[PDB]
């Protein structure tokens, strides 16, 4: 305790103020170590928690040395060089000033040295001699710090404030400057709504070169986050107990399929661990591994969870053309948002245009429907109305029979430009041996030997 | 208080800061105690940037911001003389009349930046705030107050753009070179300027008998030998105002440097990417060899 | 070729405040922290220069003797550009009994001219020609010449200093109280209004948000 | 150009800025008081000799006020109390006599034959000039060089334009 460094601050200081009311005069001597003590500006902006962060309070270490160093050497060459040298009977005077001194160092250890003021004393030179040194030597151990300073301040991402009375979705699994660019493109399309809810995104790797571009691009509704979607602590600190639907993103080009869509089920389950209540909305490279989502017991699609299988769309679609050419490129305009253009001419393209303008909506139909026929209220819907209708939910009957006659509540699907359209159906009012599979759902037969089919 | 001067300035610039507070609450405010804006927007940014229409007022801004500038090293070059000078001849008219298109381009400016917060926070705003009210002043006196008219220094940080809208500076990593070329040499002009108004009047504490016989151009010289830490000593600042700035100059020099020493990946990594046109030689005819070559 | 490329539709307000909020608080702290640094500085700046006029006292002392001293003592004058031509001038001594320390205490105008010449009680606006600074220091002693010690009159001494000159007048103006106490004090009283009337209009806005 | 300009303008707007008149002699003086000057040696003599002040009045024709004629600036700024300074020499007789030949050139001709004179209020009422500080190197010199440097540059680079222009335009010929 008695060679601690702010005991010995204490000794040269207290006991000459106790003399120094015996003659009543102030000795100017080694007050200014009281300097070396603002060491200790860290903790208390620690204390306030105002100094939170693990990286910065470093910075506000290294700061504090340097001031405080500066502001004490300063003290030693007053006192060494306005006292003059023993030698000359201390005629050897050179009148300078604190403020002088703090300067005189400064100009000294940038190493521009003007010489408009410089140290004369004997003393005073010996000691300029060991403050070079001393400088050089402290600040080529500190050139190390770019590890701090450059390397982790730039670590951005750990709070998302929650702007109450908007709601947001939370964005995570693997993302990338390609990855996310179909996305951004169609869910912040222009002919939505004033729907702004996209305030988030969230995995470990730090973004990388145009991916920020794109972020900055998008600056008012991105709001990116460092942060791994395993820890309840991260999921916390994005305020996911808020978020509307959790979007899982996972990686098409992977090089195991079987192992990628596996990981992605443990997603889930974090998520649902954290929060029951939750929209999971997910993505899954292969068809089999869908079955365990049901075994999550807090999965309920009823409540809109869903897994879009890549590969049962993928196959899907260009089975669907086996049927029909175009079938596949028909239904991939169908859900992505797309604005009516005007051609002037008369390319093939004039007419596709119009054609890409439709997207697919669904709404409830108007009581007025009740108790007619489908095919009867289709027309109505396509002459009377400007909406063609593909099926009605009796749980998603596509194209009824005219012996099926509508019922109070139903919703109806429609292919119709714009989703402000399609209301118009809500308000309308007058105006004016074994074969098969269990289940009989596909065809079936005895099980053949590989040898009698190649 | 110095005539009221710097006061014009000062009042101008907060009083406009207090009005749009004080709006922006009531406003609010109003709702709990119980047009323009785009087709003179769009000239805003049509005759000036973007679609390059009509003529660039971005490039008249440009060219006046330097002939303000030539006009202040004229002025500050004579010893101040006050009582009686040439003025009367066009000096101080033709300041005149660039400080009326200054007017009008800024009162375009402030219709058309949605938030007015925002707008008056702008740094070429606050370039304007300070030059633009001291000049209406001086007419009433008839007498050049050399004071922040060196700020205009401040916005030719803007010749990347114009060399971008007359497709000069058309590749992408040579513009980031000319922003950071153009950023020392305005902060090089610009801090020069403080010496010179801070050291040439001396300071208070000495009832301003404290006055070092300095010039423009010795200040322009005194920064760039210091900064350079050759620092031969011949001139130097002895204000003690002066020598508080050059700390603080030293300080921001060096931290400057160290922040701008990672543009390697700029100027020794990327240069050389050499390859982009092929001109034709009409006349004369080639062959394409590509695929793998070693 | 290229279509239509695009149309021209956007639909955005910043919010609310977002730029202009921390750009506006981020400068009421600037004004704030440099209004004290400003005081801090302007503190130990002035009050060491202002306290050695603060610390001379006042009194109401008399004439002893005048006196011509012969030596004459060089001064520059100027031609309006430049000129470092120097003329010369008779040194003068005023003397005064002062009215507390009761000692014998030369006149000087102002500690400035003091210490550019100790030895005499006045020094003329230096000119040209050796006549016009002689008529200079005569117009001055001869009304020092016509009052000799009728009219006690107010002047100015410090004892801790020196206790043989003595001052006509103060050599600080009331700039110190009137410009140190005030400038960097309405720079930091603006700051703290700026802050907390920005503060007043973000937590209101949330506030009359959410009336509807 | 751009150099040249406000480099120069500044010292020769003050020279521009002196009036000239037709002045007379008003007075002429001996002071007494004995001025150093240097003399040199042909070597880096750094000696002194010394020579006496003459002082020559003016009534100026258009200020109608008593003035000290002087040579040029430099010998105003030099010594502002006398009218003139001799070619300093070794020993004092050679500085007497150079005072004194000058002198006798006035004392012959006091106030007959008023003379061309240069003088400037906005500075002083009370000193005259002989002669002008800057001969006309100014406007044959700053508004030359470089101009001429400008037009040889955009010489070249429009003849070198027009035979890069036509050398295709001529080798199409065939
Ligand atoms: C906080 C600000 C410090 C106080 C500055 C006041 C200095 C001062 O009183 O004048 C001093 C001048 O001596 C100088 O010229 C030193 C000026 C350099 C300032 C050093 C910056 C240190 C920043 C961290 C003393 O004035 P003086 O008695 O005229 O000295 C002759
Ligand atoms: C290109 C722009 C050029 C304009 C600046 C160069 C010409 C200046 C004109 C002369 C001038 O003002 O001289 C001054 C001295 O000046 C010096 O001795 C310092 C010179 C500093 C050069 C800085 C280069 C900046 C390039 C950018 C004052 O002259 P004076 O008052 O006669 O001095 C006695
Ligand atoms: C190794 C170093 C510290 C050698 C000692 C230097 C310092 C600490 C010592 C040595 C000589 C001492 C000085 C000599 C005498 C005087 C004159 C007095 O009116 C003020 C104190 C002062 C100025 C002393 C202060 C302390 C002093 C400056
Ligand atoms: C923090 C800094 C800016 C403190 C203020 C310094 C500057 C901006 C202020 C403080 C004192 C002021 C000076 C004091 C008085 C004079 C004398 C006058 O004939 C010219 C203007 C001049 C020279 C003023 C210019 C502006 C000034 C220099
Ligand atoms: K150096
Ligand atoms: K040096």
């Amino acid at each position: 305790f008695w060679l601690e460094v702010n005991s010995v601050v204490d000794f040269f200081t207290v006991p000459p103020v106790f003399v120094s009311v015996y003659l009543n005069r102030s000795w100017l001597g080694l007050r200014f170590l009281r300097a070396l003590r603002l060491i200790q500006f860290s903790e208390i902006l620690q204390f306030l928690n105002i100094l939170k962060t693990s990286n910065s309070i470093k910075l506000v270490n290294l700061l504090s040395i340097f001031i405080s160093t500066w502001l004490t050497a300063a003290g030693f060459i007053h006192l060494v060089e306005n006292s003059g040298d023993p030698w000359e009977n201390f005629q050897n005077n050179q009148a300078l000033t604190y403020w002088e001194c703090v300067y005189l160092l400064m100009v000294t250890m940038s190493t521009v040295g003007y010489g408009d003021v410089y140290a004369k004393t004997t003393l005073g030179r010996l000691f300029m001699v060991f403050f070079i040194l001393g400088g050089l030597a402290m600040f080529a151990s500190y050139v190390p710090e770019i590890i701090e300073l450059i390397g982790n301040r730039k670590k951005y991402g750990g709070s998302y404030s929650a702007v109450s009375g908007r709601k947001h979705i939370v964005v995570c699994g693997h993302i990338t400057l390609e990855s996310v660019s179909n996305f951004l493109k169609d869910f912040l399309h222009k002919d939505r709504d004033d729907v702004n809810v996209e305030i988030v995104f969230l995995h470990n790797i730090s973004p990388n070169l145009e991916l920020e571009a794109l972020f900055k691009r998008h600056f008012t509704q991105v709001e990116f986050y460092q942060g791994s979607v395993l820890n309840p602590h991260d999921l916390a600190r994005v305020k996911i107990e808020s978020a509307d639907a959790c979007l899982i993103l996972a990686n098409k080009y992977c090089a195991d399929p079987d192992a990628e869509d596996a990981s992605n089920i443990m997603r889930v389950i974090s998520i649902k661990n954290y929060h029951p209540k939750i929209r999971i909305i997910t993505q899954m490279l292969q068809y089999h591994n869908k079955a365990h989502l049901l075994n999550i017991p807090s999965w309920n699609w009823k409540e809109g969870d869903d897994a879009i299988c890549l590969a049962e769309l993928k196959l899907g679609f260009i089975a669907q053309s086996c049927l029909a050419q175009g079938l596949s490129t028909m239904l991939a305009n169908l859900f992505s948002m797309r604005s009516f253009i005007k051609i002037e001419e008369d390319t093939w393209q004039k007419y596709y245009l119009e054609g890409v303008s439709n997207e697919m909506y669904t709404e409830y139909l108007s009581s007025a429907f009740v108790g007619l026929s489908f095919p009867t209220v289709c027309e109505l819907c396509f002459v009377k109305l400007k909406l063609l209708m593909i099926a009605i939910e009796s749980r998603i009957l596509i194209n009824p029979g005219n012996h099926l006659k509508i019922q109070e509540g139903t919703l109806g699907f429609f292919i119709a430009s714009d989703a402000k359209e399609v209301k118009r159906a809500f308000f309308y009012c007058k105006a004016c041996v074994k074969k098969y599979d269990s289940t009989g759902m596909f065809h079936w037969c005895a099980p053949k030997e590989i040898e009698k089919v190649i | 208080m110095w005539w009221a001067f710097l006061a014009s300035s000062m009042v101008t610039f907060f009083g406009g800061l207090f009005i749009i507070l004080l709006w922006r609450t009531l406003k609010y405010l109003w709702t709990v105690c119980c047009w323009m804006t785009s087709v003179k927007d769009w000239a805003g940014v049509m005759i000036s940037a973007q679609t390059l229409t009509g003529r660039v007022l971005v490039v008249l801004v440009f060219a006046l911001s330097i002939g303000a500038l030539v006009i202040y090293f004229i002025d500050s070059s004579n010893p101040i003389e006050s009582c009686q000078n040439f003025y009367k001849d066009f000096t101080l008219q033709i300041d005149m009349a660039f400080n009326v298109f200054f007017l009008l381009y800024f009162g375009l400016r402030f219709i058309a930046a949605n938030d007015k917060l925002w707008f008056w926070l702008e740094v070429n705003s606050v370039v304007d705030f300070f030059t633009v009210p001291p000049v209406f002043v001086s007419v009433y006196l008839n007498r050049s107050w050399l004071g922040l008219r060196f700020l205009r220094a401040l916005r030719l940080i803007q010749f990347s753009e114009i060399l971008q809208f007359l497709n000069i500076l058309k590749t992408s990593n040579s513009i980031k070179l000319v922003n950071l070329l153009s950023i020392f040499i305005s902060t090089w002009l610009t801090a020069a300027g403080f010496i010179h108004l801070v050291e040439n009047s001396g300071d208070p504490w000495e009832n301003f008998q404290n006055n070092q016989a300095l010039t423009y151009w010795e200040c322009v010289y005194l920064l760039m030998v210091t900064m350079s830490t050759v620092g031969y000593g011949d001139v130097y600042a002895k204000t003690t105002l002066g020598r508080l700035f050059m700390v603080f100059f030293i300080l921001g020099g060096l931290a400057m440097f160290a922040s701008y020493v990672p543009e390697i990946i700029e100027l020794i990594g990327n240069r050389k990417k050499y390859g982009g046109s092929y001109s034709a030689v009409s006349g004369r005819k080639h062959i394409v060899v590509c695929g793998h070559i070693t | 070729k290229i279509r239509d490329h695009d149309l021209l539709d956007k639909r955005k307000t910043v919010t609310a405040l977002k730029a202009g909020e921390d750009k506006s608080i981020r400068l009421g702290l600037f004004l704030i922290i440099s209004g004290v640094v400003s005081l801090f500085i302007f503190g130990f700046c002035w009050l060491s220069p202002a306290l050695q006029d603060l610390q001379a006292t006042e009194a109401n002392c008399t004439v002893l003797s005048v006196q011509q001293i012969g030596e004459v003592f060089e001064c520059t004058f100027t031609c309006g550009a430049d000129c470092r031509g120097t003329s010369q001038y008779p040194c003068v001594q005023v003397y005064v009994n002062n009215s507390e320390s009761n000692s014998r205490a030369l006149l000087h105008s102002d500690e400035h001219q003091l210490l550019t010449n100790p030895k005499c009680s006045y020094i003329p606006p230096c000119k040209r020609e050796n006549q016009k600074n002689l008529e200079s220091v005569m117009n001055w002693q001869q009304y020092w010449k016509d009052e000799i010690g009728s009219q006690p009159f107010t002047c100015y001494f410090n004892q801790h200093q020196r206790p043989d000159d003595v001052l006509l007048h103060r050599t600080h103006d009331e700039i110190v109280l009137l410009h140190c106490f005030l400038w960097p004090l309405v720079t930091f009283v603006v700051g703290v209004l700026i802050v907390v009337l920005t503060i007043c209009a973000k937590s209101l806005a949330v506030k009359a948000e959410a009336m509807k």
